[PDB]
């Protein structure tokens, strides 16, 4: 979606300031989690695959 | 990360021209009499009058300074004239940044701890090198002991033993 | 008075000025208890000046308190004052769509 990350509060907005920084860090944290174990789990898959092509062609010939 | 209590204002030489003892009530009991709060002071007449106080205070330690102060509200115009003496009254406080005038508005409120009248509380930080500025003609309840500190979290609602 | 007569909301600016002292107040608007109204269709304030001395920023003991608001398209915005206006000279006709970016780096 189209969204504007930053925004501003002034010295008696501290609360609603901390809110919008635990949605930021929410955000990070579930995305910086998700990414990284999707290549762990998906390189291991791609490894895989070419495991059994190799092995679907030797148990061809 | 850097907290400290300080007297802001001495109970002492601070207030020549006006009453810093007979600032007390039974909604804020001590030993078992009326008293009030220790960071404050409930400055009421002396003799027959109230003078207009002007006082000031400059942040000449190396942090901000959490500064809090008090317009009272009485609850009749006889309660405020056995007070102050003084019938329309004003309270201003300034900074740098912050600035706002007070007027006590005097009516009957329902009874909270014996008392018909009304205490508003009120706080502002006080930059390093900033100057603040208290001015009032009555109802004012001023500060005593002010905040030195450095800000860095959250709080807890617990009856969990601490360890 | 001005009535919005563009096709857009209008960004209407204005001031209220705090002397320092009674005697600055009446060397700038002759009265001394003085009052400033302003409204709209919506908006609706009376502004009343708070006198006293204030700690000196820029060279200053008074102070000026900066107000906005947007008039719609076809409503009429209305200032009345005795005195403290800081009044509006130029507005600004807008439609509205985003952030803010606080940087030093370079425009291309």
């Amino acid at each position: 979606q189209f969204t504007a990350v930053g925004k501003e509060f002034n010295h008696l907005e501290k609360r609603i300031e901390n809110l919008n920084k635990k949605v930021d860090d929410g955000f990070l944290d579930i995305w910086t989690y998700n990414a990284e174990l999707l290549v762990l789990l998906e390189n291991e898959r791609t490894l895989d695959y070419h495991d059994s092509n190799v092995k679907n062609l030797y148990e061809k010939v | 990360s850097s907290f400290e209590r300080f007297e802001i204002f001495p109970k002492t030489s601070s207030w020549p021209n006006h009453d810093s003892n007979k600032g007390v009530t039974a909604a804020c009991p001590h030993a078992g009499a009326k008293g009030f709060y220790k960071n404050l002071i409930w400055l009421v007449k002396k003799g027959n009058s109230y003078p207009k106080l002007s006082k000031s205070y400059i942040n000449d330690k190396g942090k901000e300074v959490l500064v809090l102060w008090g317009i009272h509200h009485p609850s009749t115009t006889a309660d405020q004239q056995s007070l102050y003496q003084n019938a329309d009254t004003y309270v201003f406080v300034g900074t740098s940044r912050y600035s706002k005038k007070f007027k006590p508005e005097i009516a009957i409120r329902p009874k909270v701890r014996d008392q018909e009248g009304r205490m508003n509380y009120y706080w502002t930080l006080v930059e390093p090198g900033d100057k603040i500025t208290f001015e009032a003609t009555g109802n004012l309840v001023v500060p005593r002991y002010a905040f030195a500190m450095e800000r860095n979290s959250g709080i807890i609602i617990s009856d969990t033993p601490v360890h």
